[PDB]
C-alpha cells in the first residue's frame, strides 16, 4: 500500500528556484535577441586604411558595434 | 522490486516452522505462548542458540540485552515485528 | 529579593511563517516583505547581475591587445623580410648612451 | 569619481527622510544602482591609470576593489534586516549611516592619490568599523574585541603617519604618481631599516600577519553579521592594496628585510590552517581560515614579481567573496539555534537541502577548486613562489592538502550525519537568505569567464 | 492626488540627481587641467577645419 | 538496545555472551555449515563440561582463560550482518529519517494534498497534548525522592492513561522510511 513520505516543507526552495528563474531571465532573453539581431544585422567592422587627411573619432577604433557604442 | 511487505503472521510461521526445526523441541507440545524454560525445560545455553537461529533465519541481529529476555515465541514474533514496523 | 533587578524575562524569537505563511523573510509586513523581495529580486538578478555583466563583456579594447598584436604582426613582417633579428637584445639605442668614462 | 562618491553620500538623507517600513527596500535599491553606476570603472587602461582629477585616480588594482566594496553593501542591508527587526526606527537608520559611511571611507580610501589622505581615510574606516561591533554586538566579549580592534591598528599605523610626513619632507611629496615616477632606491642603513619598518608594519597589522592576528578571531566572531562580512571582504584588504601601493619606494631595501615576514606568512600559513581543524566554534574556524588566505597575500606581495601580484590581486578578491559568503552560511543557522558551536546542529543537508548546497558551492571556492578565482590567484602565487624559492612548493603544497581538509570537516560537520534529535525550530530557509547566498556565488563564477577585470595592474 | 505619491516617495530621487550633480563636478574638474590640451608630443594634430578643442 | 542497562553484568551474562560471541566467530573460521555443526557441537561440549561448577573464583579464572583463548583466536574479519554497526547497510538510511516536526512547517498548499493525513496527525497531536500532566504526575509520584535509579520507565497503571515519555518512541520515523 502507497505510504506517506515525511519530508521537510520543499515549496519554499521551489519558489525561490523559480523566482530566480523569472527574473534573471526577464532581462536576459531580451538581452541575448538583442545581441544576436545586432550581430545578424549590424555585422562587426572591416579593417581598413585610415583615408588621408581623416581623423577618426575614438569610437571608430572598435571592431564591435556594441563596444562602438 | 524488492522483498515482499512481510506481515505478522508470516513472522509467527517462519518462528515456529524454525523451533518445530530443532531436536530438542517436540513439535506437537510446542505452542505460541510456551516458554522456553518453565514449558519446554531448556538450559540458558541452549537458548543462545535459537536467538542465534532467529537471526539466521531473519537476517538481522539481535543485541545481547534484548535477546535474553525473549522466552516465547510471541515475544520472538512481537520483537522482529517492532524492529521490521509490521503493524498487521 | 535574590534578583539583583528588575527585568524583562528574555522573549522567544517570533516566527515570520506564522502569520504569513508565504512570507519571503523580508518584514513583518506581507505588502512591504513582497514588495521587498521583488525589488531586491529585479535590481539584483535582472539589473546588475545580467546588464552589468553584459556591459563588462563588450567594453571596448581600451587595454589594446588587438592594437598590440597588430603591431607585432607588423614588425615580425618587416623583419624577416629585411633578415634583421626578430627581436633586439637592447631597448635603448647606445649612441644616445654615455657610459662612464672608463672601466677602471 | 565624484559620480560614485556623491551618490553615495545622498544615502544618508535618503535614509533619515524614509518611512520606518521604507528604509531597507529605499537602502537596498540605491545601493545596487551605485554598484551598477561603479561598474563603469572596470574599463581601465593598459598603460596608465584613470587620473580623474588631482585628488582622486582610479587604477586595475582598484577598479575591483572598489566594485566589491559597492556590491557588499547591498548585501549587508539584505543580511542586517532580520536580526534588527526589534530594533527602534532610529537605531535602524543608525546602522545603516554607520553603513553607508564605511562604504563612503573605503571608497575613497581606494582612490586618493596621495599617500596622506589615504592614509586618514584608511584611519577614518575604524570609527564606524567600531561603534558596529561595539554597539550591535551580541555578548559581552564585543567590547573586549573593539579594544583589540582598536589598538593592534593604531599602534601599526601611528608610526606610518610619523614615516609619510618624513618622506614628504625629503621628497617633497606623497602624489603616487609622483613618488613612483621620481623613485630612488633605499639605501642600507639603520634609519633605512627603520623608515621600511614603519611603512610596512602598519599593513601587516591589517592583514593580518601570523603574530599579529589575534585582534581577528576576537573582532570577527564578536562583530554582528554585516560587521563580520566587511571586516573580511574589504577591510582586510586595506593591507594589501597599501602595501601593494607603498612597495616602490621601499626597493631595494625589501630584498632583505623581507625575509622574516616571508618565514611567518609561510610558516602560519599551516598554523592557522591546521588550527581550523581543531575549532568548536564554527565563526571562529571561519575567521582563521581568512588569516590563513592572507598569508599568500602578504608572500605575494613580498616577492614582487609581476605573477605574484597578479595573483595577489585575484586572491583578494576571490577572498572577499567567498569569506562573505561563508560568515553569512553560518549567521543562517545561528539564527536558527543562537549557538556558534559546530557539532550543535548537525544533518542539516536533510532539512535544509537547498542552503546545503550553497554550503558546497561555498566550500568547493574555499579550497579553490579549479577554475574559480580562487585557484587562479593561489596558482599564480604559488607558481612565483616557486621561482623564487623551488622548496617553498612543499608549504605551499602542504597548505593545500590542510586547506580541504577543514572546509569539507566544516561540511561534513554541519550538514552531514544524522540532525540532533532534541531541535525542533528549523524553520525552511527565507527566500532573503537564498538570496543573499545566490547574490554571493553568481559574481564569483562569471568572474571565470573574464578573470583579467581582476588580475590588476600587472596584466 | 499628486502630492500622495510626491510627499512620500521624492527620497527616491535623491541619489539619482546626485548622481547626475556627480557628473556635473567631473565636467567642471576636466576644466580646470587643460594646459596641455593638443600639446602632448603623442596627440599633437592640427585641428579640424571646425573644431575648436580637441577634448572638452 | 530497547531495554534499559544494568549496573553490571553477571557471571551468567558474561559466559553467554562469550558463547555466542565465540560461536559467530567460529562460524566465521567454518564457512560451510555441516563444518559449522561439527565444530559448533564441539564447542556447545567444551562450554557444558563446566556448566555446573560452583567455585566462584575457579569459574571466574576460566572465563578469563577463555577470554584470553578467543581475543587470540578471533576472526580478524568477523561476518557482520548488513545493518549491524560494522555492516555495509548500517546507517545507510537514516538521511531519508526526517522528524515529523517538519510536517508543521509546510505549506497550507502542500497541505492541501493529503487531508486525511493531516487530520488524522490533528488528533495525534490532540492525544498528544492532553495526556501530558497525567504522565508527568506519574513519573513524579512513581520515582524515589533521590532520583531514578535506574533508566527503566513504568507503564500506564490507569486505564486511560498512555505510558510516560511515548511520543518519540511512538512517532520513529521508519527503518526504510523512502
Ligand atoms: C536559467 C537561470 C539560471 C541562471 C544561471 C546563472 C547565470 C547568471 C546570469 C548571467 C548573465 C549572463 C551575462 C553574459 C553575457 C555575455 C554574452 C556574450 O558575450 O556573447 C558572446 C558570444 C557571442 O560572441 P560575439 O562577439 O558577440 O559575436 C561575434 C561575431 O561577430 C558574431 O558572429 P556572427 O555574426 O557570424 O553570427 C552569430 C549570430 C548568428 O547566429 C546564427 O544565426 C548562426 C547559426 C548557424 C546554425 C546553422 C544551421 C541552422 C540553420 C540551417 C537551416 C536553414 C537553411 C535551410 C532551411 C531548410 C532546413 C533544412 O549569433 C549570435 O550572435 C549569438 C547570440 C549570443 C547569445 C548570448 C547568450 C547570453 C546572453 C546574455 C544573457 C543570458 C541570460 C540567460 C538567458 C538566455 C536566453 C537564451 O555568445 C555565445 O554564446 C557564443 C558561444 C558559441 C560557442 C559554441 C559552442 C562551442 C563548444 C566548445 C565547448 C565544448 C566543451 C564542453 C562544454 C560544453 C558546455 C556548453
Ligand atoms: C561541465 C558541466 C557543464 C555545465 C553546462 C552548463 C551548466 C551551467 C551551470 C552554472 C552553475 C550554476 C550556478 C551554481 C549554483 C546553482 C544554483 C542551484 O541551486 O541549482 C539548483 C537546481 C535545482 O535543483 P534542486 O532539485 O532544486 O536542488 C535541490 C538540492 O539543492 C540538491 O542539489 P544538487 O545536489 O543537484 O546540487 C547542485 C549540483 C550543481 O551545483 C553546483 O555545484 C554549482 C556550482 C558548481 C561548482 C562551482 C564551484 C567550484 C569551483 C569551480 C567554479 C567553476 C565556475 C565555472 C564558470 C561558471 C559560470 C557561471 O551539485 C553538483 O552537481 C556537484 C557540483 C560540483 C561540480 C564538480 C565539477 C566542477 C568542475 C566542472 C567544470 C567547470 C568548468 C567547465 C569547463 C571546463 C572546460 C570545458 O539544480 C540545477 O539546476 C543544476 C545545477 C547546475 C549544476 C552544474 C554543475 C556544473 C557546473 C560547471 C560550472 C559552469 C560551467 C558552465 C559553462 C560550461 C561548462
Ligand atoms: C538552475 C539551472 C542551472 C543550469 C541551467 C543553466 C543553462 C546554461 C546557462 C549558463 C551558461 C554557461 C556559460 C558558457 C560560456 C559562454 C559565455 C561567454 O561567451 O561570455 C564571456 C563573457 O563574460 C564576461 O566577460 C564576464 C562578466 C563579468 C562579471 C561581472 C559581474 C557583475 C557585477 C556584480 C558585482 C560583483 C563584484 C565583483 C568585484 C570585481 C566570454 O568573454 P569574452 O571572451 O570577452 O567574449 C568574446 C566576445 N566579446 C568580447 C565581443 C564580448
Ligand atoms: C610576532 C610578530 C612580530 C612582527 C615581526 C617583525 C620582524 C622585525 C625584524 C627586522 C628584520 C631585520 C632588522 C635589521 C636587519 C639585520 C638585523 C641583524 O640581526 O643583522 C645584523 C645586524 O648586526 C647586528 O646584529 C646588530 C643587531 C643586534 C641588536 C638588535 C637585536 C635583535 C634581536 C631580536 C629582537 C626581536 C625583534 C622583534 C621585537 C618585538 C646584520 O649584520 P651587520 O653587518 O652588522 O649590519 C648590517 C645592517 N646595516 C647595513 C644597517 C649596518
Ligand atoms: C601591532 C604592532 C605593530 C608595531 C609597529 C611598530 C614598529 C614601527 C617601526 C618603527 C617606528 C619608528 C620609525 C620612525 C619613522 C622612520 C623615519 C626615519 O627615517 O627616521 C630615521 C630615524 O629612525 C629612528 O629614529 C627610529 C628608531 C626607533 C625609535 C622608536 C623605537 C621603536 C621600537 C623599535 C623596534 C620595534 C620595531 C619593530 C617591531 C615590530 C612590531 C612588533 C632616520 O631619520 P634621520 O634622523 O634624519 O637620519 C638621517 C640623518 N641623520
Ligand atoms: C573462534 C573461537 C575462539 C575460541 C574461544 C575460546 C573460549 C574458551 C572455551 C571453553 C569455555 C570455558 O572455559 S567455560 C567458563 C568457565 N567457568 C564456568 O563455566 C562457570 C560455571 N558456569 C555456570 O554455572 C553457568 O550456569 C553457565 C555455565 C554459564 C550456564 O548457565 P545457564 O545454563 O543457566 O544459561
Amino acid at each position: 500500500k502507497r505510504l506517506f513520505i515525511i519530508k521537510p516543507s520543499g515549496f519554499y526552495d521551489r519558489r525561490f528556484l523559480k523566482l530566480m528563474r523569472f527574473y534573471i531571465l526577464l532581462t536576459g532573453i531580451p538581452v541575448a535577441i538583442g545581441i544576436t539581431l545586432v550581430n545578424v544585422f549590424i555585422g562587426e567592422a572591416e579593417l581598413a586604411d585610415i583615408p588621408e587627411g581623416y581623423v577618426p573619432e575614438h569610437w571608430e577604433y572598435f571592431k564591435h558595434p556594441i563596444s562602438r557604442w | 522490486s524488492d522483498a515482499p511487505p512481510l506481515t505478522l503472521e508470516a513472522i509467527k510461521d517462519r518462528v515456529l516452522y524454525v523451533l518445530k526445526l530443532y531436536d530438542k523441541i517436540d513439535p506437537e507440545k510446542l505452542s505460541v505462548n510456551s516458554h522456553f524454560m518453565k514449558d519446554l525445560g531448556l538450559d540458558s545455553l541452549d537458548q543462545v542458540e535459537i536467538i542465534m537461529a532467529m537471526e539466521d533465519e531473519f537476517g538481522f541481529e539481535i543485541p545481547d540485552i534484548d535477546a535474553e529476555k525473549l522466552m516465547c515465541p510471541q515475544e520472538i514474533v512481537d520483537y522482529i515485528a517492532d524492529k521490521k514496523d509490521v503493524y498487521e | 529579593p535574590t534578583i539583583r533587578l528588575q527585568e524583562d524575562p528574555d522573549p522567544e524569537d517570533e516566527n515570520l511563517y506564522e502569520k504569513n505563511p508565504d512570507s519571503h523573510g523580508y518584514d513583518k509586513d506581507p505588502i512591504v516583505d513582497l514588495w521587498n523581495m521583488r525589488v531586491v529580486f529585479f535590481f539584483g538578478f535582472s539589473i546588475v547581475l545580467v546588464l552589468g555583466s553584459t556591459f563588462v563583456a563588450y567594453l571596448p579594447d581600451y587595454r589594446m591587445q588587438e592594437w598590440a598584436r597588430r603591431e607585432a604582426e607588423r614588425l615580425v613582417k618587416y623583419r624577416e623580410a629585411n633578415g634583421l633579428p626578430l627581436m633586439e637584445s637592447n631597448c635603448f639605442d647606445p649612441n644616445k648612451i654615455q657610459l662612464p668614462e672608463d672601466e677602471d | 569619481m565624484l559620480k560614485i562618491i556623491i551618490p553615495t553620500t545622498m544615502l544618508l538623507p535618503m535614509t533619515w527622510m524614509s518611512k520606518h517600513n521604507m528604509i531597507w527596500i529605499n537602502a537596498t535599491v540605491h545601493s545596487l544602482l551605485i554598484s551598477l553606476i561603479s561598474l563603469s570603472l572596470l574599463n581601465q587602461l593598459g598603460e596608465n591609470s584613470l587620473n580623474f582629477s588631482l585628488t582622486f585616480f582610479s587604477d586595475s588594482l582598484s577598479a575591483p576593489l572598489l566594485v566589491l566594496t559597492t556590491w557588499l553593501l547591498p548585501l549587508m542591508l539584505m543580511a542586517s534586516q532580520s536580526h534588527l527587526s526589534k530594533e527602534t526606527t532610529t537605531r535602524k537608520k543608525l546602522y545603516i549611516t554607520m553603513l553607508i559611511l564605511l562604504q563612503l571611507f573605503l571608497i575613497m580610501t581606494f582612490t586618493a592619490t596621495e599617500l596622506i589622505l589615504f592614509y586618514i581615510l584608511f584611519e577614518a574606516t575604524l570609527v564606524p568599523t567600531l561603534i558596529i561591533i561595539t554597539r550591535w554586538g551580541n555578548q559581552t566579549e564585543r567590547l573586549n574585541a573593539g579594544l583589540y580592534f582598536l589598538f593592534y591598528t593604531l599602534a601599526g599605523s601611528l608610526p606610518l603617519l610619523v614615516a609619510l610626513v618624513y618622506i614628504q619632507n625629503t621628497t617633497g611629496s606623497l602624489n603616487f604618481l609622483i613618488i613612483h615616477y621620481w623613485s630612488h632606491p633605499l639605501s642600507n642603513s639603520w634609519s633605512n631599516i627603520f623608515m621600511w619598518l614603519a611603512c610596512i608594519m602598519a599593513f601587516m597589522v591589517k592583514m593580518p600577519l601570523y603574530g599579529l592576528h589575534l585582534w581577528l578571531p576576537k573582532a570577527h566572531v564578536e562583530a554582528p553579521i554585516a560587521g563580520s562580512m566587511v571586516l573580511a571582504a574589504v577591510l582586510l584588504k586595506l593591507g594589501g592594496y597599501g602595501m601593494m601601493r607603498i612597495t616602490t619606494i621601499l626597493n631595494p631595501l625589501t630584498n632583505y628585510m623581507a625575509y622574516p615576514f616571508l618565514m611567518l606568512s609561510m610558516w602560519g600559513m599551516i598554523m592557522t590552517s591546521s588550527i581550523c581543524l581543531r575549532q568548536t566554534d564554527l565563526k571562529s574556524l571561519i575567521a582563521y581560515s581568512s588569516v590563513s588566505h592572507m598569508a599568500l597575500v602578504i608572500v605575494a606581495i613580498m616577492i614582487q614579481t609581476p605573477w605574484s601580484f597578479m595573483g595577489a590581486t585575484a586572491l583578494m578578491i576571490a577572498h572577499g567573496l567567498t569569506s562573505s559568503m561563508l560568515f553569512c552560511l553560518a549567521n543562517t543557522n545561528y539564527e536558527r539555534v543562537h549557538s556558534r558551536t559546530m557539532i550543535l546542529a548537525r544533518g542539516l543537508q536533510t532539512l535544509l537541502p537547498l542552503m546545503a548546497t550553497w554550503w558546497l558551492v561555498a566550500s568547493l571556492t574555499n579550497l579553490a577548486l579549479p577554475p574559480s578565482i580562487n585557484l587562479i590567484g593561489e596558482l599564480f602565487i604559488i607558481t612565483a613562489s616557486f621561482s623564487w624559492s623551488n622548496i617553498t612548493i612543499i608549504l605551499m603544497g602542504m597548505n593545500m592538502m590542510i586547506t580541504a581538509l577543514y572546509s569539507l570537516y566544516m561540511l561534513i560537520t554541519t550538514q552531514r550525519g544524522k540532525y540532533t534529535h532534541h531541535i525542533n525550530n528549523i524553520k525552511p530557509s527565507f527566500t532573503r537568505e537564498n538570496a543573499l547566498m545566490a547574490l554571493h556565488i553568481l559574481p564569483l563564477l562569471l568572474l571565470t569567464l573574464n578573470p583579467k577585470m581582476i588580475l590588476g595592474p600587472l596584466y | 492626488n499628486v502630492l500622495q505619491i510626491v510627499r512620500d516617495h521624492w527620497v527616491h530621487i535623491l541619489v539619482p540627481v546626485g548622481f547626475v550633480f556627480g557628473c556635473y563636478l567631473d565636467r567642471r574638474s576636466d576644466e580646470k587641467l587643460t594646459a596641455f590640451r593638443n600639446k602632448s608630443l603623442l596627440f599633437k594634430r592640427e585641428l579640424r577645419p571646425n573644431e575648436e578643442v580637441t577634448w572638452k | 538496545a530497547f531495554s534499559a542497562p544494568a549496573a553490571y553484568l553477571t557471571h551468567q551474562q558474561k559466559v553467554l555472551r562469550l558463547y555466542k560471541r565465540a560461536l559467530r566467530h567460529l562460524e566465521s573460521w567454518c564457512v560451510h555449515r555441516d563444518k559449522y555443526r561439527y565444530f559448533a557441537c564441539l564447542m556447545r561440549a567444551r562450554f557444558d563440561e563446566h556448566k555446573n561448577e560452583k567455585d566462584m573464583v575457579k569459574a571466574t579464572q576460566l572465563l578469563r582463560q577463555a577470554e584470553e583463548e578467543f581475543w587470540y583466536g578471533q576472526h580478524p574479519q568477523p561476518y557482520i550482518f548488513p545493518e549491524s554497526p560494522g555492516g555495509t547497510s548500517y546507517e545507510r538510511y537514516e538521511c531519508y529519517k526526517v522528524p515529523e516536526w517538519c510536517l508543521d512547517d509546510w505549506h497550507p498548499s502542500e497541505k492541501a494534498m493529503y487531508p486525511d493525513y493531516f487530520a488524522k496527525r490533528e488528533q495525534w497531536k490532540r492525544l498528544r497534548r492532553e495526556s501530558w500532566e497525567r504522565e508527568v504526575k506519574q513519573l513524579q509520584e512513581e520515582t524515589p525522592p533521590g532520583g531514578p535509579r535506574t533508566e527503566a520507565l513504568p507503564p500506564a497503571r490507569k486505564e486511560g492513561d498512555l505510558p510516560p515519555l511515548w511520543w518519540h518512541i511512538v512517532t520513529r520515523p521508519r527503518e526504510r522510511p523512502m
